[PDB]
């Protein structure tokens, strides 16, 4: 229940329950698999 | 027969070659794409000089010996003075672009030596002086040239310790921002894509550089017996999808 | 009037608490969002990401050169390095990994621990990466380490090695901050055959190395680190 | 989930270990690419380590003080600490300022918490019981000058009134100019050759000024405030390398000179354990 | 009795929340509302009202005269008047858009800008005038200010030239009060040809000039005005 | 809820949402386009 | 050049109406190719026809 009219003023926010590390992890232009040559 | 090595990256009127690339990054994979209307807040329509300044600009060259600490760019900058892109730049109030990044090493299977290649967004640079001094303008808009990292420390520029990435972190943890290795034995170039980065959807171009490319030698260059002791490292970079806004008299920077 | 009864805890003020407040800036308007790359959800996602480890620690002031493990040709038999797995603290510590884990009191998980080699294209080696679970000393020769997780390596195309250090484990946390009951093992490195330089080259070649978590990895019960201290306020 | 599944011995042609770290990428390995496992579950969901949780918690951002006094004959209140403001920042005390800086821009709601205590270092018969103003003063506001001023009046900025010895609490929404904050920022606000470099005002979250309502009792009371902050609703993109040197000043990266080494020497050779 | 924990927070005042309370008056009953022309909802309603701006701030004490932009026969390529865009300062801040303004920390929008030429009818004038926007100097000669936003007003039947400022900018907020990062531009007018009296006619000519904003326009987190203060209460 | 029973005691209004400068900006007894001439 | 060397060079096409480049910076700027000496050892640049006038004179 919000009792104000804002909505900064309600409580933290919920889990992303998002993550995807491969922008950080992976960002290689040509898709490389794991198992295959690196460099072919 | 396509191998992950071989290249071809053509950009307007500009083609560069690698038969000896490590893939490519891109940045937070992401593409540089162009300034979609749901994000605009200028009202003005704006100026897509596309291939005559979205082309491959060569710096100068560099030279890698065994005693350089590492150089630093920053963009757009470094481009400030190439071509149309430059002008563009100095004429509107506004702009807003992403980049190729190509960065060339060729040596020999005798040689050793690995250079980092790093994109940083929004690196904000520590003036070596300390306390809150802060680093003055032109020691940050170097052009071309970039700054030398084993250059010495001037009055109103920055430090230049690269265990501390000009910023007061670790060298060794530069690797959670977007790069690239080029090792000798591996390697002859390094390709990053840069997607435009910012808190606001266009800014100006000359107040403030949203990305610093850095070259950094980690393992020391060790040339053959008897090889001349140096390498040149070349940097070329290509302005893409660049957008131009708010068309004027021409700004006036110092120095 | 409906009637009511306070318990313990009125009024006090937990920094950990989540509950709703007035707006002071009634009916503002904030800026839109615009799109920017690169978006962190998870502190997991990002000690994914390999780092580079200062293993070559012996210097005196911080230096480029302690990223840095060295190799000597021709050597046989021997030891190239060796360190515990206290994650939170020495070698591991300034490393991203080291610096998030100091934010969390527990962790459990698989490490990714790879050696990229740097040495001229023309020469060759074979060396053992071995990890050694806790329960025994830090090998003190190869004959020790290679009974225990170990991959031969060879140095070829193929630049890099990508070692794991699997959860081995009675109990299913470990301390971040050092602790015996709760302590990981050992990692050492060996040649396997020997390096090699072609003709007409000389001297050391070096292996840079890396760590970074597996999608294995928990972290929990988050804290303060030691990593960071002051003593008045700062000011502009 | 599972943690790891059941993998038994391997003698392929497909080598997943065999990386080239020099393309950028963390190539994903896991155990059973390299020894033999056996089914294990998580049991776990990486819930407090999200990014809401992690910057959700209050901070000790500020601690200033102020003190209830006759102000007869005082020609600079300000001066007196009759008052007193603080132009907000999160970069001050830098246990929560090392955690913001793991990010390079983040957009949030503020939740503050204002504790007040009273002190009496010298001889008074009792404790009085003051109430402290704290009013938000944005930009362009009319800044106090004497304790009791028309500023005071704040007919139109938000001020809060509480007791010392309680606390006070209200929430802010993110009040941004751009669509996230800066805390680093590679420019300057013009191209001036003598203007400051990093410190921006895109990264201004007002400023906020303190006083005691009480006039003067016969003792001097030492009021001293501690500003807390909790961001919720957290946004944050691109991480960056986390802080390794001190920090010298709010708003810019310097680190001191003749710092100390911040990477531990072995006790021992490379071989050491 | 329904058991309860109180929060931090209790007891406040906090000026800006919005909360029921008792009536003091229990069952009065208020005078009925009549009709009134000229109910106002928004002050965003208002601000689009232009009034004069007194440009000619050039005098020593208020006066009707610094509404008065004056124009002189004959000069070519000359300007007639300059001015940068900080709406909340200098020539703007005592005209309603500016008075307006000033109640808030944050705008940003277009801006209207129209010149009323009040010159004998048998006259004729051909002017330029230029908004500049931010990241240039002030234009030092109508080379220089027409190279920026502009419009070539012809003097004519109809009397007033309306020029909108378009928002042009990287951040989408301003502050009201003058910051150079968020600085909008300045704004300048020169002879494009020149003005030319009649005979039997003599002297100066003036322009009233007015400043209203667009209906684009956006004010936000609202604040105390610096254009208003008091030393003592008032009494009757 | 309301708590009170009178109308006064009830919080803040809301908005109106309602927005019409004419009666300010154009209070002018024959409509004037924009585009056409101001004064025919 | 021997298989085990290395080099990398720039050819470059100028367009009518400015002069013969005098460094690689002016060179840079027109039709280039960054050659990448490989295993692939002819590199193919090709001067596309750039002009007003739809025919040129042989001599």
């Amino acid at each position: 229940i919000n009792y104000y009219k804002d909505a900064a003023s309600t409580s933290s926010a919920g889990q992303s329950l998002s993550m995807d590390p491969s922008k950080f992890t992976e960002p290689v232009k040509d898709l490389m698999l794991k198992g295959a040559p690196a460099l072919n | 027969g396509y191998s992950d090595r071989v290249q071809q990256i053509t950009l307007g009127n500009s083609t560069i070659t690698t038969q000896e690339a490590a893939n490519a990054v891109v940045c937070y994979a992401e593409w540089p794409e162009y300034l979609p209307d749901v994000d605009a807040s200028d009202v003005n329509k704006t100026s897509k000089p596309d291939t005559s300044v979205c082309r491959f600009y060569t710096l100068d060259s560099k030279t890698w010996t065994t005693g350089s600490k590492g150089w630093c760019w920053k963009l757009p900058d470094a481009l400030k003075d190439m071509g149309v892109f430059g002008q563009n730049m100095f004429f509107h109030s506004l702009g807003r672009s992403g980049y190729t990044v190509h960065v060339q090493c060729n040596a020999t299977k005798f040689h050793s030596g690995c250079l980092l290649v790093v994109v940083i967004p929004e690196h904000q640079l520590a003036s070596h002086e300390g306390g809150n001094v802060s680093v003055k303008y032109t020691f940050t808009h170097p052009g071309e040239r970039g700054i030398d990292l084993s250059s010495a420390n001037e009055v109103g520029g920055p430090v230049k310790d690269v265990l501390y990435n000009m910023n007061g972190t670790l060298l060794g943890n530069l690797l959670i921002f977007p790069h690239q290795f080029i090792n000798l034995r591996t390697n002859n170039t390094a390709t990053i894509v840069i997607p435009y980065i910012n808190s606001v959807p266009i800014d100006s171009m000359t107040r403030h550089n949203n990305v610093s490319l850095m070259v950094i030698p980690i393992a020391p260059l060790t040339v053959p017996t008897g090889a001349t002791p140096s390498l040149p490292i070349t940097v070329t970079i290509a302005p893409m999808c660049t957008e131009f806004s708010g068309i004027r008299s021409k700004s006036i920077v110092p120095q | 009037g409906l009637p009511t009864t306070t318990l313990p805890g009125s009024g006090q003020f937990l920094t950990t608490d989540d509950r709703q407040s007035p707006s002071a800036l009634p009916n503002y308007e904030p800026t839109p969002r615009i799109h920017i790359p690169g978006k962190v959800h998870n502190l997991l996602e990002i000690i994914q990401v390999d780092t580079l480890i200062p293993m070559n620690n012996t210097h005196t002031k911080d230096e480029v050169n302690s990223y840095l493990i060295p190799l000597n040709a021709n050597r046989q038999n021997e030891q190239v390095f060796g360190t515990n797995l206290f994650i939170g603290d020495g070698v591991f510590k300034t490393t991203l990994l080291g610096e998030i884990v100091q934010y969390y009191t527990h962790w459990s998980g698989s490490l990714r621990f790879s050696l990229m080699y740097t040495g001229p294209a023309l020469s060759s080696a074979k060396l053992i990466l071995a990890y050694t679970p806790p329960g025994a000393r830090g090998p003190q020769d190869r004959r020790e380490a290679m009974l225990g997780t170990h991959v031969v390596w060879d140095i070829g195309l193929q630049s890099t090695i990508v070692m794991t250090i699997p959860w081995t484990s009675g109990v299913q946390f470990r301390y971040t901050d050092p602790d015996t009951y709760t302590s990981a093992g050992f990692l050492s490195c060996w040649y396997q055959t020997s390096l090699i330089l072609p003709p007409e080259t000389t001297g050391q070649v070096y292996l840079l190395s890396f760590i970074s978590a597996c999608p294995d990895f928990k972290l929990r019960l988050m804290k303060d680190t030691q990593t960071i201290s002051q003593t008045v306020a700062l000011t502009e | 989930t599972v943690a790891s599944i059941s993998s038994g011995p391997k003698h392929t042609q497909k080598v997943p270990i065999l990386t080239a770290n020099e393309t950028g990428a963390t190539m994903p390995v896991l155990p059973s690419d390299s020894i033999e496992t056996r089914t294990t579950y998580m049991h776990f969901n990486g819930s407090e380590t999200d990014v809401e949780c992690f910057l959700g918690r209050a901070a000790c951002v500020h601690v200033t003080e102020i003190q209830n006094k006759d102000a007869t004959g005082i020609d600079n209140h300000r001066e007196a600490k009759l008052f007193n403001d603080w132009k907000i920042n999160l970069s001050s005390l830098v246990q929560l300022r090392k955690k913001l800086e793991l990010f390079t821009y983040v957009r949030f709601d503020s939740e503050y918490t204002i504790l007040a205590t009273a002190s009496q270092p010298d001889s008074a018969n009792y404790s009085s019981n003051l109430v402290v103003q704290a009013m938000y003063v944005p930009p362009g506001a009319p800044n106090p000058k004497e304790w009791d001023d028309y500023t005071w009046q704040s007919a139109s900025n938000p001020s809060v009134f509480f007791k010392v010895g309680d606390t006070s609490r209200f929430s802010v929404p993110y009040v941004g100019l751009a669509s996230a904050y800066n805390y680093f920022y590679d420019g300057y606000s013009h191209d001036d050759a003598e203007t400051q470099y990093g410190i921006t005002v895109l990264n201004h979250m007002g400023s906020m000024a303190f006083r005691i309502v009480n006039e003067h009792d016969e003792h001097k009371t030492l009021v001293k405030i501690r500003v807390y902050h909790r961001a919720k609703h957290v946004e944050a993109w691109i991480p960056r390398a986390p802080r390794a040197l001190p920090y010298t000043s709010i708003g810019r990266t310097n680190y001191p000179k003749n710092t100390e080494p911040v990477i531990k020497k072995r006790k021992g050779d490379i071989k050491s354990y």
